[PDB]
RNA sequence: GGAAGUCGGAAUCCGCUAAGGACUGUGUAACAACUCACCUGCCGAAUGUACUAGCCCUGAAAAUGGAUGGCGCUCAAGCGU
RNA sequence: UAGAACAAUGUAGAUAAGGGAAGUCGGCUCCGUAACUUGGUACGGACAGGGGAAUCUGCGAGAUUCCCACUGUCCCUAUCUACUAUCUAGCGAAACCACAGCCAAGGGAACGGGCUUGGCAAAAUCAGCGGGGAAAGAA
RNA sequence: GUCCCUACUGAUGAACUCGUCGCAAUGGUAAUUCAGCUUAGUACGAGAGGAACCGCUGAUUCAGAUAAUUGGUUUUUG
């Protein structure tokens, strides 16, 4: 669902003041020297004890609510990685982890010397040790508690990708139209600014097509480079590219406007397919208002027929500026993606053995119609008054009156009284409110 | 949302028609807050507040000399890594496994005793509540040292040894205990308290003497009060 | 026409509704937002009537009636008799039946046709109804379900019966009834269909959390919405079905 | 409330082999009248554990018995203990005394008994609970010769009467493993101490726990252990292969498994199946959910575990043995108390923490000559127990692809699954948490429990947790499973290059970096940045080898001893006499009078007059009648 | 979300907890055992009770072998302990009967046998579709 | 990728000068823009940094309702001579 | 020793008389006949049942529904035993008693009851009584 | 191996001629928590989801009464 609900991490100052301020506001802070020692000891104990349990309950927290790398689905882990370093995560933790430890080893011995103390001074003197040696290590494991605030509040920032569901990978070299797509397809608030890497991230949108949820993923922008020497915010979508079973909507430029070549952008598609190995992909020539692609230089839409000769690679035409076939596009995915999986789900069910699933014979039961054999169909007492109604709209200045309204106008909810005669027809209207005798 | 839409917002609508007034006000009556907090909130929060200021000022103090010397102008951590390292790859590598066992301890040694011996003389058990050094895991002691029992949680085995002239504190195994100037009887029993004279292994160091040759072991004086403090700091004596 | 309410905050509209072709009966129940609901959508075509059944809120599960007559329990008391009486038009036709099985609209499902009731009505009561409806009366249990009238929502342009209910089943139903059958679920998967909507020949109202694609199949099943909806709809544009409810 | 309300019922099966540190009939010699009941019973030829233990009980030696549930143990105690006996006592006293953990198995023991002594004058008495305290006052009124009993009755009939059990010479544990899991050891230690010592101690047992060692070497004078051969040597015919797995994946590796990697066959099928899949989980919990999963996905699966029901339990065993359920699912405790058959197919869900117990549930198939197929699902977590299974194997370890055929019956190979399929089955997996809330709430409780079983299980060896990071650190890590395909190899690796080059991505700097936290996080990054045969084989000594506490039926907690006096009240009840001292010649006048029913054993017996006849009433001279009647019979 | 209904009115409780009950649905259960009641309030030693459309705790004690053993949450139907409805009705029932239900209101079975009470059936609209009698 | 004084590392100069830092903060994706440092015009006379010495506030408090002896006392009925 | 008021109590201990509750491992083969080596083998029959409460159809093969376990466990109900008692007429002790008897702070000697300074403070009784007027001595 | 005094608190009470109607120094002090409807599937949100103020109706505990009704107790020995 999310990493929204990661409790916030304190640094170390913070986590001390917490720890030390718990332990003297929440047990009693009153023993005399005139007590017995046991009780002197027994005291001194609680508190140290206190304190380590306190400490060990704010590490565990820590320790268990931060998600696993290992246990994530791929698209995440390299995600998490490429973003926060989970080598830096790692050591962090573990840093938090042995802390723990070490507290606890402390508790533990200062326990035992307590034990063998015999005054009130001695007992005050390894409580003192004791706390203050913890607070070192807290004091030291300063600056992992601030690297892990950061990521939590990166992580709970994080939008929400689903990692197999019918999803459109919107890519591309930069300031091509890809925000400017995403925007007009999906309510997903995605900057288009006509800088270069405006987008520093991955956007998610959400669509409906044929009564079907879709998810939209716009990714930032990928240079002509080799996939070693390449930046973090675009290697953030390479992984978005390369672990998201998907169409992939690849726009092309056909004007110099981006501020690449045509020749670049192929070399980069060329470059970036190994990944679109079976993904689905649709390159769109974006931006078929200035240049469109009959206004070209003949080898080169060679070159591009050349590219649509290749696997089910195909390329659509749409100006995301003038409203004018990126509905079409979107359709024609989307149809697509649809059959595709129906055609893949189909093949599930019907396995080498050749008995038919359980789902799958669900699904038949439910997509089957009945029909009577006679085929002789039934009267329908439809009113003419259903045919020459007007629909009721709220935008509507001359609306009817409706019962809301009434309710409003005349009070509230626990407010209105309802006349329940007021749809009474009778022989004479005047009978209505009138006292019914019951018994004589 | 999905990104920094704090921002996001802020760069399409603003703050708040009266933010920036309203923090520019709150900056100027910190002052007055300031000293009503010093002069008003009580007990604890007044020492920690105060303790505070104080740690603040004097960092305002050095920053402000540090800058005027700039603007009129126009190692331990090293030995004792590599004493770390020496000792982690020695660790990691070099292990196998072989027999390490533990005798069983002083109390339950006197427990026992105590089932073989019905009548129990009053105060025949005295415990040394001083922190120890013993060395072997199991020995038997003569009938003279039989009934002083050192336990087991009071028991130490390694102290934070500090070299001056190579500025540097090692934490290092205790060899034996020499002399502790406070009692005799201590000395035997290995009692380990302040100004002690202790045995310590000076192996990592790396200690060249006249010889040329490398130091295993040197005289430290502890320094601390083991029995307040649950650790033993030495200083070595070179 | 195909539209989405809760009565309070609850997406069970047939236990707290009850809809023909001639009336609509309404729970009575603090605020008017259900009433105005169903006028919006017929505005005084037909009346609508505000009403409670043995002094409760499940009037759609303990009423049960079609165009030509409504019949109600026997603890029902005079007093909502004569609301009912003097809300329904002279051509509808009322009467309060000492059925052991008290929950009428859970035993019984009748269109202007054809009615199916629980197998263990009273004889009595058989004929009765076959009188006040005026319809053909069948004992039969779907989806071996024995609460037709919670487990099925019917009209007189088709019917919505249990999503797990078998071929045969499904084929035999709709020989006797006369109308088209589909298995099909409302309100994100539950079963009650009768308990989750009331719907007549031009409308349904179903609840808020019914998804999209079932509302779908309820629109072309019972043929609403003008556009088509014969069922050739559902048979055609079968990927949305096989992928949603796989 | 009561989710986790005391424990998971299902703790663990600890097993302990270095409690090795203990040390035909006629050809056997058997007297006629027990060979003529043999053969009645059918037993045409001894099961290994009677050919290897009745010859040494008839010598008299004191012996465990390491046996499989259904490997005959009954039988093989009670044929020395009917040949030893071999009549009725005239003496009063018994001498023949087995305990068992539950009434069913003490039944169990009975019907075996019954049929093994038919004819011969042995007196077999039964003492469980449920039964009246009289009626066993009664029984050994009527001075049984063996005593079949569960250790609490036992002590609470020992206290009321202050038996002598100085005559009992043949003492049996029987399922001393359930005995000690249930909790019976002080108590048993109790009924040792008043056991004489001159006695032969039999203990029949599928595992040896540590406590249960402890007890014997306490209790057993010289025991001969014993055990058989197919319980060390996983039978070469056994094919195993390992998954790398993920917590998330782990649903839907599982049903990969069982369709793409099995070919499992959903509905209900048309003496085991050709498939035969058992699954091996951690607790009750995953096996209820991991039960209604593969029921929902259309699987014939029977469930066992620990704390179900005898009849439910009774029913699902059964419909398995008899092939009507194909998958079966036991966690460790269910499986090692039911008989399970000749299997083909194992499934390990949650990696054992103990080798031996990896040995055992993959012992459970490929018996007889008859290959047998294992695949088990590992994690990163459980990868150093699966290294420690490698060192108790001693076969060796291929990562992924690392040769082009591994042979998966002696080499423990370990891969990865279909990525394409995988995730299709994850998404499904997804899907139906989302839409059915019985299973998302299922899912919640195994979570909790995979939380509580990760700590409270047993550690790993430092070694192999050291080899696990550094497996983990190679590349053998991550890819597919030998088994697939050599194609598949080629098309994985078509791409699986460049993937593995992004994924082995080390970034220059952190979206941070790109303020007090930035510059604390550079420091962080400055701070942290990477650092910069020969031996005669003859003689080379290696390294390597080679008042006191009982508690009650109540279960109120009760003092040890606590004499009622009830039986003294009995006594006094029924007017009898003083009871026969051990030695002294059973009364015949008392036998009569409690010896026992005509036979079967109804449990509803309650005579109650009807009320009073009422005029007004209809049936008034009938319940007149009736009363009267009522009565007369008083 | 806890399972304690809005809008119930005040009546007779007669049903504490460690209650006996007969089981009313085709769910394979015969009887339950009350343990513990959603929405009570802890007194002094005050054993909590449940009225008829109050959703409790019930672990089952017979019925069919596979499902025994087993703890759910339930929701009780029948009360043969009397209590006052508002029309100042007094009424009570021939037994305790409930009928097992997930945490949202929905019923594991598909029928009710015997009458289900008014107020159930007015709290949970599932109960009001799987009844046939309703008094 | 972009970094123009202000995400970062190191140096940190000259001219015009009245004076202006290869910049003290705000701000942009970068600019831009504002602001500080410093300087000028108006105003007009004493300021302002660090210490010291008195009195006062804070510098820690539990658990029946109470104590400069009490009432009460403020250019005292408190403090110093 | 006798009258008035209401008079059937409570506690404790025993007692198999019943109930509520807690725990569970609780609910759900034999006789006769035929061949074979004295014992088994096949065939035929019976078993793996009652008591109580009820419902529905016309006493009815009448049909249908519900309850029967133990526990060295607790509590409750039942029986027995003992002590249990306001006023009035008459008769009628004893223990104990320096004198007293309201509180809070202070009264260096873990000391207050009489002293300081403060709260206060109004006869004579009856009933209930749960606080005070009793305690150490120290290695 | 050591039935009295006073406190609490009702209930009485002589002196002011009895009685009726009142004032109020002083003392004590009381209410608590949760839910449901409307707001509203609204604000907010890519999605998943998802409030609050006004208004209205209940329930827990605590407290003070009460016996129409509905259960229970019988020396009413009816
Ligand atoms: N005329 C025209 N302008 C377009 C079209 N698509 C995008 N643009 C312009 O492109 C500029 C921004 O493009 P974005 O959509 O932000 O580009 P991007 O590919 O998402 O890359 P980023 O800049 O990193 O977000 C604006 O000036 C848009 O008007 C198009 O079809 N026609």
């Amino acid at each position: 669902t999310g990493w929204k609900d990661i409790p916030p991490v304190p640094t170390a100052q913070e986590f001390i003041d917490i720890v030390l301020s718990r332990t003297q506001r929440r047990l009693p802070t009153q023993i005399r020297p005139g007590f017995k020692i046991s009780r002197i000891r027994a005291f001194y104990t609680r508190k140290v004890k206190f304190t380590q349990e306190t400490c060990s309950e704010k590490f565990g927290a820590i320790i268990s609510s931060f998600p696993v790398l290992s246990d994530q689905h791929p698209f995440h882990r390299d995600l998490m990685n490429i973003l926060y370093d989970a080598d830096h995560f790692k050591v962090a933790l573990g840093q938090i982890s042995t802390a723990k430890n070490l507290i606890e080893t402390i508790s533990r011995d200062y326990v035992r010397l307590l034990k063998y103390a015999q005054s009130l001074y001695q007992c005050k003197q390894l409580k003192r040790a004791a706390l203050g040696r913890m607070a070192t290590l807290i004091k030291r494991l300063k600056d992992p508690l601030i690297y892990l605030d950061q990521v939590r509040q990166h992580l709970a920032r994080l939008p929400d990708i689903n990692p197999t569901t019918r999803t459109l990978l919107v890519a591309g070299f930069p300031n091509v139209g890809k925000s400017s797509f995403v925007r007009s397809v999906t309510r997903a608030d995605t900057p288009v600014e006509p800088y270069a890497f405006t987008t520093k991230s991955l956007f998610v949108g959400h669509l409906d097509y044929k009564y079907l949820r879709y998810q939209v993923i716009d990714t930032p922008g990928i240079l002509d480079h080799p996939l070693e020497e390449m930046n973090t915010i675009e290697m953030q979508s390479v992984t978005a590219l390369a672990h998201l079973r998907a169409a992939v909507l690849y726009f092309m430029d056909i004007s110099e406007q981006c501020g690449f070549s045509l020749k670049a952008q192929i070399n980069l598609f060329k470059s970036i397919k190994p990944l679109f190995a079976n993904k689905m992909v649709f390159i769109v020539l974006n931006k078929m208002d200035i240049k469109k692609f009959e206004e070209l230089d003949p080898e080169m839409q060679q070159e591009i027929n050349d590219l649509t000769k290749s696997g089910e690679v195909e390329i659509l035409r749409a100006s995301c500026a003038t409203q004018e076939g990126v509905q079409e596009v979107k359709n024609h995915v989307c149809e697509r993606l649809l059959v595709e999986r129906v055609s893949q789900k189909l093949k599930a069910g019907t396995h080498s053995n050749g008995n038919i699933g359980t789902r799958l014979q669900e699904v038949m039961a439910r997509i089957h119609v009945a029909t009577p054999m006679d085929g002789t169909t039934r009267e329908t007492f439809i009113p003419e008054a259903v045919k020459n109604l007007k629909k009721y709209d709220k935008n509507d200045p001359n609306r009817r009156v409706l019962a809301r309204d009434i309710e409003e106008a005349n009070g509230g909810a626990g407010v209105f009284n309802v006349d329940l005669r007021k749809d009474w027809i009778l022989e004479n209207p005047e009978w209505k409110y009138d006292k019914i005798p019951e018994i004589f | 949302p999905q990104n920094e839409y704090i921002e996001r917002h802020r760069k399409l609508h603003g703050r708040r028609l009266d933010a920036e007034e309203r923090a520019r006000k709150k900056a100027a009556r910190e002052g007055h807050k300031n000293s009503e907090n010093a002069q008003n909130l009580r007990g604890l929060r007044a020492k920690l507040y105060a303790k505070q200021r104080h740690a603040q000022k004097i960092q305002m103090r050095k920053a402000i000399k540090q800058h005027e010397e700039r603007n009129v102008k126009g190692t331990a951590k090293a030995l004792s890594s590599q004493i770390k390292n020496k000792r982690a790859e020695k660790a990691a590598r070099f292990s196998v496994p072989i027999p390490k066992v533990r005798g069983i301890s002083e109390e339950e040694m006197f427990k026992v005793v105590k089932t073989g011996k019905k009548t129990h003389k009053k105060g025949w058990k005295r415990i040394v509540t001083k922190p120890t050094f013993v060395g072997p895991d199991f020995t038997r002691r003569p009938v003279k040292y039989e009934r002083f029992i050192r336990p087991m949680g009071l028991r130490y085995k390694k102290a934070n040894v500090t070299h001056p002239t190579l500025n540097v504190t090692v934490q290092l195994p205790i060899l034996s205990v020499k002399k502790n100037p406070s009692n005799p009887l201590y000395t035997q029993l290995g009692v380990l308290t302040k100004g002690t004279i202790i045995e310590v292994n000076v192996s990592d160091l790396g200690i060249v003497t006249a010889s040329g040759k490398i130091a295993w072991g040197r005289y430290a004086q502890i320094t601390n009060n083991p029995e307040n403090d649950g650790c033993v700091n030495a200083v070595l004596l070179v | 026409m195909a539209v989405r309410a809760q009565f309070e905050n609850s997406n069970e509209v047939g236990v707290f509704a009850t809809l023909t072709n001639s009336y609509c009966l309404v729970a009575l129940g603090a605020s008017e937002n259900f009433y105005s609901v169903f006028e919006a959508e017929l505005q005084d075509v037909i009346p609508i009537c505000r009403t409670t059944i043995a002094g409760t809120r499940i009037i759609g599960r303990l009423t049960a009636g079609n165009r030509k007559g409504l019949l109600v329990p026997t603890t029902t008391t005079d007093q909502e008799l004569q609301h009912l009486r003097n809300s329904l038009p002279d051509d509808i036709r009322i009467q309060r039946i000492e059925e052991r099985l008290s929950a009428l609209g859970n035993v019984i499902v009748c269109n202007d046709h054809t009615a199916l009731i629980h197998p263990d009505l009273e004889r009595e009561t058989e004929e009765i109804i076959a009188d006040v409806l005026g319809v053909e009366v069948f004992r039969q249990t779907i989806a071996d379900h024995v609460l037709v009238g919670s487990y099925m929502a019917l009209s007189n342009q088709g019917g919505l019966v249990h999503p797990k209910t078998s071929i045969q089943d499904q084929d035999e139903l709709s020989s006797l009834l006369g109308v088209p059958l589909v298995a099909g679920s409302v309100n994100r998967g539950s079963n009650v269909i009768g308990g989750g909507m009331v719907v007549n020949d031009w409308l349904a109202v179903t609840g808020l959390d019914t998804t999209a694609p079932e509302l779908s199949v309820i629109e072309s099943v019972f043929r609403l919405g003008e556009g088509a909806g014969p069922g050739a709809i559902n048979t055609s544009m079968k990927n949305t079905i096989v992928e949603s409810f796989y | 409330m009561p989710k986790r309300a005391v424990s998971p019922a299902p703790s663990e099966n600890e097993v302990d082999i270095a409690g090795s540190l203990f040390a035909g009939f006629q050809a056997m010699g058997l007297d006629a009248n027990l060979l003529r009941a043999i053969a009645r019973k059918g037993f045409s030829v001894p099961t290994p554990i009677q050919r290897k233990t009745i010859p040494l009980i008839l010598e008299r030696r004191d012996v465990v018995g390491m046996a499989r549930t259904g490997s005959g143990k009954t039988a093989a105690f009670v044929i020395p203990m009917i040949e030893r006996l071999k009549a009725h006592s005239a003496r009063f006293g018994a001498r023949a005394l087995v305990l068992s953990p539950s009434r069913e198995l003490a039944l169990q023991t009975l019907k075996v008994v019954k049929e093994l002594g038919k004819g011969t004058d042995l007196k077999t008495v039964l003492l469980v609970g449920g039964d009246s305290l009289e009626e066993q006052f009664g029984l050994m009124a009527t001075n049984p010769d063996i005593i079949i009993a569960t250790p609490g009755r036992f002590l609470h009939l020992k206290v009321e009467m202050s038996l002598d059990l100085s005559s009992i010479k043949y003492v049996v544990f029987d399922e001393a493993d359930r005995l000690f899991e249930m909790g019976f050891a002080a108590q048993l230690t109790e009924i040792l101490h008043a056991l004489p010592p001159s006695r032969q101690t039999l203990l029949f047992s599928a595992t040896l726990p540590s406590s249960l060692v402890e007890f014997t070497r306490a209790g057993l004078q010289d025991p001969v252990l014993v055990r058989l051969d197919a319980e060390t040597k996983v039978s070469p015919d056994l094919e195993s292969a390992f998954f790398s797995v993920k917590s998330g994946e782990k649903e839907g590796a599982l049903l990969h498994i069982l369709y793409d990697i099995i070919k499992m066959p959903l509905g209900d099928p048309p003496k085991p199946t050709e498939h035969s899949t058992i699954i091996f989980t951690a607790t009750k919990h995953h096996v209820e959910y991991i039960s209604n999963l593969l029921r929902l996905a259309g699987f014939s699966v029977s469930y066992v575990y620990g704390s179900l029901d005898q009849t439910a339990r009774k029913i699902q065993v059964d419909n398995f043995r008899r092939g009507r359920t194909n998958i079966l699912v036991v966690t460790d405790v269910a499986a090692r108390g039911i008989d399970i058959p000749v299997l083909a197919n194992v499934i390990n869900y949650d990696f054992p923490p103990q080798p031996k117990i990896f040995v055992h549930r993959v012992g459970r198939t490929a018996r007889a000559g008859q290959r047998g197929w294992a695949y088990a699902l590992v994690r990163e977590s459980d990868l150093p127990y699966l290294l420690d299974l490698q060192l108790f194997l001693g076969r060796r370890l291929v990562l992924g692809r690392e040769e082009k055929d591994p042979s998966f019956a002696r080499d423990i190979v370990v891969g990865s699954l279909k990525r394409v399929e995988l995730e299709n089955n994850v998404e499904w997996v997804n899907k139906v948490l989302h839409e059915n809330e019985d299973i998302g709430a299922l899912k919640r409780v195994t979570a909790k429990a995979e939380k509580l079983y990760m700590k409270t299980r047993n550690p790993a060896s430092s070694q192999s947790a050291k080899r696990a990071r550094e497996v983990i650190v190679s590349k053998g890590w991550g890819q597919l499973h030998a088994i697939f395909g050599e194609e598949a190899a080629n098309e994985e690796q078509v791409r699986d290059n460049l993937l593995s080059k992004i994924t082995g991505y080390k970034p220059q700097e952190t979206i941070f970096e790109i303020n007090k936290a930035a510059e604390a996080v550079r420091s962080f990054r400055q701070r942290i940045g990477p650092r910069k045969s020969f031996a005669d084989p003859e003689v080379y000594m290696s390294y390597t080898p080679r008042v006191k506490m009982i508690r009650g039926e109540s279960g109120v907690k009760i003092a040890a001893s606590f004499k009622s006096g009830r039986f003294e009240k009995w006594r006094q009840q029924h007017r009898l006499g003083r009871l026969p001292q051990v030695g002294e010649m059973e009364k015949a006048n008392l036998v009569r009078n409690f010896s026992l029913p005509s036979g079967p054993r109804f449990k509803h017996k309650q005579m109650k007059a009807p009320k009073e006849a009422d005029k007004w009433r209809d049936d008034y001279e009938v319940r007149k009648k009736r009363v009267a009647e009522a009565k007369e019979k008083r | 979300k806890r399972g304690a209904p809005g809008g119930k009115l005040k009546m007779t409780l007669g049903l504490p907890v460690g209650a006996i009950m007969n089981c009313a649905d085709n769910s394979g259960a015969r009887n339950l055992y009350i343990i513990a009641v959603k929405g009570a309030g802890a007194r002094l030693n005050r054993l909590p009770a449940g009225g008829v459309g109050d959703m409790v705790m019930a672990t089952v004690k017979k019925g069919k072998p596979e499902l025994r053993k087993k703890v759910h949450p339930a929701v009780i139907v029948r009360q043969a302990k009397p209590w006052k409805r508002f029309d100042g009705v007094f009424l009570y029932f021939e037994d305790n009967a409930g009928v097992i239900v997930n945490p949202k209101g929905e019923m594991k079975g598909s029928a009710i046998t015997g009458p289900v009470g008014k107020e159930a059936a007015e709290l949970w609209p599932r109960i009001a579709s799987n009844a046939g009698v309703v008094m």
